């Protein structure tokens, strides 16, 4: 995708990720674990289900219309209703298949988007204690017990708490 | 010893291929089908009214064609003509067949209104071997088969004003005998003529004698022509012979009626979309089961699948296996 | 001692809805409309030669009703026939009626060249008092109705080849009396037939006597038909009674010609776009209006509006 | 958007910010101000613009067509006359429904992706002179007067100048 | 001492133009032409059939005008009409021209079957001066033009059931003389008839006696008609004068054929797609050389060219 | 494009650079030079590639159809064959237009992504070693001999072992 996160600098997706489209695997001294990302994953399937909706929007009812099977040959006239059949239907196969096309790209995109959206916004709650691996991952250079990494994926951490130890850390 | 916070997305066991701008199958999480490719085989009752003309054409029972009997006055959202059905009446044709199905299967109705046309000096209810009702021979039910009285068939010049606020549907025919013995028989003039006319149009018929193809015993045939009388107007019938009569007009209507040729059976279920294959989904916004369709159905498209992504792309952790 | 520098963007009160691929209602900072959905009611005489038919229609202009002789010659980019259009000379019918007027109204001129036709041996110039021209009987401009001369009615048999570069369009026609008496009375023969003919094409009309309903005192009819000659073709008009004859012969054109019912008023301004609801404007690529429209138009569409966005996303403090 | 700007990390917009579409508000020693970027403002312009022009290029004019009323009943020719044009009808209000839909998505995302080039642009000419505080604001490290914001705005700011000053204040 | 690294793209000294939502033109490194807008000016003999008609109309072909003999055994693909074919037999006209010539192009082939139709008292293979066969009179060869025999021209009556399982195409005329003297010469009956039916449909025709132009010697002339014969129907013919009879049927299909009017030279090549102005190559998604198109084609669009950018935005130095 | 790389902070593109699409630049003490970038110019092909060939997909194979072309007037049916095909062949221009504005955009848009992409992967990969110039530039602030420039280059440059070295340079 555009974004370059999704099949990108994310290597994979998590099949062990089953509440949740997007979220956090961490490491600390406690051990290991996974969230999924609740925002992220809801502005997705709300995008997705707007266009499902928009495109499912019922909008044709058609009653007595032209005859489209013959018995018989008759020549001008029925060349005539024939065509006029045969080029709406390629007309709407057209519209049918740009169409998905166009929603499918736009669907990869978005997808990708979001992604990369919560990857920036976990970089800036960061600031100067942490940095990008470059494979989606972020190395927080102090101690982050498990309240630590809840306030990194609740938005409550307080970065100027842990600055001190982590551009200690950093720097050398 | 500090901490690693990875971000990443959830991926699927079994993922779908769908098709973007740059790639022809690519996988995503998940997909669903925008084309209806299957039906029950079966028309749903309802909502529409739905009239099954069994062994009936429309133009049969439009006639009253004595098979037909049953549908006189019928009303119909669609009318659905089997390929069994059969004429079994005096035979005949319409001169602009699928006109005339195309404007009665339009208007939704059969209803008819007998006038008190009077036809002097003739014999009136003519009747045929080739269309018998109950034991003995009989006709059309809305036409009248009129035949010399006596030894004389005099012009026929009669009027019918149209002083209702609806349009009149006439039906009437013409009578090409097969000789001229059978011709002077009926009508007594060697040649016949019917003009059947309103203030701003006219039609006249000559009739011709010949053999056409025998039909149940026949080989003369009936012509059938229409005419519809305006609020205001008046149709006049004039002829010296030959001249298959309508007995009342026909109530035109204008709404949401057509025909349908099928043999699906009609079931008790409710579908807003109907084809000749039997109703389906609307649902989904386009479909491949056929171009006739009535009702509030999906777009007809060539594509029998078209899968709409629901998720995102799908990247499994690569194995070595 | 720091600084604060904040990027941002504008909002305002009011923003406007509009639909996205995601979204059916969001709301942006301002959008325009593209479905014209409104008209002046009235028909831009510029930059289109509007004709107002008044009272005639087309047809009529095109045989020469009385009450339409000032349509002579006359030529148009669109006629406008009105719904008080009425027809006031010999009752008529036109089999394909529709292809006479829409191929009439395409070619854009009325422009009528009088020929030497040779009628040998009958009357000229019948007239009807169904058809009064002043005070007296009178008939169509452009067609001529013959009769028997004395006692006879001779079988007719003339020629007009096309020695022109252009096509001539020759509107004809055929009486059909109400009465065997009046057939024999007018034609002599019991029964006519005209026969009008050019090189790869003919039409044979037998007329049919009977009562049609009385319309301005008559029970017989006119049938009108058309030939249209090529250059380099001749045309052979052929009848032992019943013809309604040509005086002459229609230029055709081609170009940009029409034919719009309506009953809008015919106002002094400039719009290419008409409707038969008046004149619209035209910056808009859709409209609501009519389906039925002429000139550089907006496309007809069954949206009364659509919007394109033409701001940001509206987040308002 | 897809960028994550507009109605993203940036909370709202200004509805006191009337001389342009993207601009700077600062705080400093001196007090508080705010101007409207005009290279960003004159992008989005120029593509909506553009944009808008392609949408109304007249593109029809037609002249004699098909009849679309009818007075009688006909059958088999005015019914195809009739689907004609209602094929032709509904075709094109997909087109109409389908063209503003991608237009208007594709607008948001492109004045969402020039709101992210102007964030991006600054924090470049900042270098190592100030900080993301992650809600479309930097925190400048050094003292900026009035000339040093306007330095930032106009393109000329020198982040040398200031560089051990901020380093120092940041570690 | 560090070292500088710096990220960028190629460009060109001179890219290609193309459109996008927001741009009528902008520059990109490279595009690709979606619109075929040329032709080689010749009709390629391969994979298509390709029956050129030189001098014939398909109708005249089917007829059997002399000088169209040739194709009486032929097949095709598509039918090949040039602007010099020329009629050289009885003056005739077609009511319905343009459907016949579709339904026999469509069918594709001339393939005729004859049946043995008896004919009692009446004299066959009318021949005339207007349509030569060696050093004598003749006819169109698929066609029987029966006179009186002796003094009378009684009621023909025959029929002919169709027992196969393809639809049987009858071709037949109705002859209009030119005066009351050639008419009861001919058929001795004032007024003739033709009357063709099968078991649900007619067609009954009157003729028409007077002068048309002169054409190859000849003020008369031949309409003709047709009639589709299914499995399992019956064809009936009856007339007492003026029949221009079958001989037989045309064995009908159904398929891929066509016919084109072009005066494009054929040539020995291959090609998918045929233009009137000749082949042209179905790479392209669309083209604008003729909106009349046989075979796998690109789409006719207006446009005469739409360039697919294939590269990035062209930043020269 | 929406990324703002080409045409962007991306001055110009390098007509020198004909063995890639995009690439690198560098200067450092033994002299200045220029590689393709094969990967990030693989991706873009792919894409464009995949495209056009998705465009030119034959699809339309028709056989007996209307006249389109008439030598007489008729009226009614003519005017209807007529207006048939005009609707046609203007849904279809109306298409094919279309069809070329969204591609032509999307590529100008993939191929700007495919720049920012290269960039972004590129500034991770150095880490602390390095900073951004604003013009599609990185200071490197370490020696970075040629064997280190092709490190970078193909994706095996070990920051951890220059950091000292450029942490010290840098603050
Ligand atoms: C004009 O020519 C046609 C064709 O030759 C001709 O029509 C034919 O006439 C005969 C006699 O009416 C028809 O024969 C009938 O065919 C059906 C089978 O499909 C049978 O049911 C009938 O048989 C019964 O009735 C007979 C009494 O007439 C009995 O003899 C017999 O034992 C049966 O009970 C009968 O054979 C024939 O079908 C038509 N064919 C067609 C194609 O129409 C017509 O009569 C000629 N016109 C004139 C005026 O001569
Ligand atoms: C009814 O009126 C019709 C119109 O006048 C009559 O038709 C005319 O009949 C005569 C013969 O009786 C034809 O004369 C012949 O014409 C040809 C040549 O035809 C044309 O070609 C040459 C050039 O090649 C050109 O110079 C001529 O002017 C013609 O245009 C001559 O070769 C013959 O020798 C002879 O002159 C007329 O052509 C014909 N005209 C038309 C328009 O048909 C018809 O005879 C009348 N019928 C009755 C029953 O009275
Ligand atoms: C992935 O996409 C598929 C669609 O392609 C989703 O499958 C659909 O899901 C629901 C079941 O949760 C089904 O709809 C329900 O049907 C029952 C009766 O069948 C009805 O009573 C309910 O009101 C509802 O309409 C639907 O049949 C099913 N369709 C198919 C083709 O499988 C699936 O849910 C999606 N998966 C995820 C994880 O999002
Ligand atoms: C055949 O029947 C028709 C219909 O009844 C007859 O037409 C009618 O003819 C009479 C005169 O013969 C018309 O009367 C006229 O009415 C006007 C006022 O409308 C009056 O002012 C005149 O003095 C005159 O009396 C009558 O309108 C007309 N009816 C219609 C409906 O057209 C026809 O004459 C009959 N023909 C024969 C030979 O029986
Ligand atoms: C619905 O009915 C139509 C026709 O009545 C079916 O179309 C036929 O499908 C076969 C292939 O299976 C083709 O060979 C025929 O040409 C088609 N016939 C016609 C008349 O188009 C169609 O398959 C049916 N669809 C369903 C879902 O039952
Ligand atoms: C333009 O004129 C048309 C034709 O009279 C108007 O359409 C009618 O008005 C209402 C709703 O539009 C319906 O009840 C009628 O049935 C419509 N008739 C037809 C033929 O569509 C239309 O409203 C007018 N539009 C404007 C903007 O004046
Ligand atoms: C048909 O309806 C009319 C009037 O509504 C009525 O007079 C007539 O008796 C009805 N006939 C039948 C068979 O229902
Ligand atoms: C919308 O359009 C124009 C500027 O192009 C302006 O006159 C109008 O005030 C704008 N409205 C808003 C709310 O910005
Ligand atoms: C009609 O056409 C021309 C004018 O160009 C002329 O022959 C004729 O007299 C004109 N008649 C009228 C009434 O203008
Ligand atoms: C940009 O800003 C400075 C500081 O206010 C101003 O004095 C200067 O004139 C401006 N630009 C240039 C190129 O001089
Ligand atoms: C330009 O585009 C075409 C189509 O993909 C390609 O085959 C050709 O090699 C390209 N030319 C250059 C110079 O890149
Ligand atoms: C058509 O085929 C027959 C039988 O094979 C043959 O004798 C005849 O000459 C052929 N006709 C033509 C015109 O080639
Ligand atoms: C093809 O022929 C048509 C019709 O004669 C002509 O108008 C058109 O310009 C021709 N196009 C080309 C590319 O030869």
């Amino acid at each position: 995708g555009l974004f370059g996160a999704i099949a990108g600098f994310i290597e994979n997706g998590w099949e062990g990720m089953i509440d949740g489209w997007y979220g956090f695997r961490h490491q600390n001294s406690e051990g290991t674990g996974q969230a999924a990302d609740l925002k992220s994953t809801q502005a997705a399937f709300d995008q997705i289900n707007g266009k499902l909706n928009r495109v499912i929007e019922k909008t044709n009812e058609k009653f007595h219309q032209i005859e489209k099977e013959f018995s018989e040959v008759e020549g001008r006239i029925q060349d005539l209703e024939k065509y006029v059949e045969d080029t709406k239907i390629d007309l709407w196969s057209y519209n049918a298949e740009l169409l998905v096309a166009l929603e499918n790209q736009h669907t990869i995109d978005l997808t990708d988007s979001e992604m990369n959206k919560l990857f920036e916004k976990t970089g800036r709650q960061l600031r100067e204690n942490a940095e990008d691996m470059g494979n989606g991952c972020f190395k927080i250079y102090h101690k982050c017990d498990n309240a630590c990494i809840e306030s990194i994926r609740n938005g409550t951490y307080d970065h100027d708490v842990y600055r001190d130890e982590a551009l200690n850390n950093r720097f050398q | 010893p500090g901490a690693t916070l990875c971000l990443g997305h959830h991926a699927v066991p079994n993922g779908t291929l769908v098709k973007t701008i740059t790639d022809d199958q690519i996988e995503v999480t998940n997909a669903t089908e925008l084309v209806q490719s299957s039906s029950t085989g079966k028309i749903c009752n309802n909502p529409h009214r739905i009239l099954d003309g069994i062994d009936c054409t429309l133009i049969d029972a439009l006639l009253g064609d004595p098979h037909c009997d049953v549908f006189q006055n019928e009303t119909w959202d669609l009318f659905v003509e089997r390929s069994k059905a059969f004429s079994n009446c005096y035979p005949y044709d319409v001169p602009d067949y699928a006109s005339l199905r195309s404007l009665v299967a339009s208007s939704g109705t059969l209803e008819f209104i007998t006038e008190g046309f009077t036809w002097t000096g003739v014999t009136q209810n003519g009747g045929s071997n080739a269309c018998k009702r109950g034991p003995g021979s009989g006709f059309f039910s809305r036409l009248n088969w009129l035949t010399k009285s006596g030894s004389t068939y005099p012009v026929l010049n009669v009027t019918m004003p149209n002083n209702d606020n609806f349009d009149k549907l006439y039906i009437w025919g013409v009578h090409h005998p097969s000789t001229n013995q059978e011709q002077t028989s009926l009508y007594v003039q060697a040649s016949g003529r019917v003009t059947v006319s309103t203030r701003r149009s006219q039609q006249t018929i000559i009739p011709n004698i010949g053999s056409r193809p025998w039909v149940r015993g026949l080989s003369s045939r009936i012509s059938i022509y229409w005419t519809i009388v305006k609020p205001g107007d008046v149709l006049v019938i004039n002829s010296n012979g030959n001249l298959i009569a309508p007995r009342g007009y026909f109530k035109m209507r204008t709404g949401k009626s057509s025909i349908m040729r099928s043999d699906a059976p009609i079931d008790t279920c409710i579908s807003e979309c109907i084809t000749p294959n039997g109703s389906i989904p609307n649902d989904k916004p386009f479909q491949n089961v056929n171009k006739i369709t009535y009702g509030a159905c999906p777009k007809y498209v060539k594509q029998n699948t078209l899968k709409l992504a629901t998720g995102m792309r799908n990247v499994p952790e690569k194995q070595t296996r």
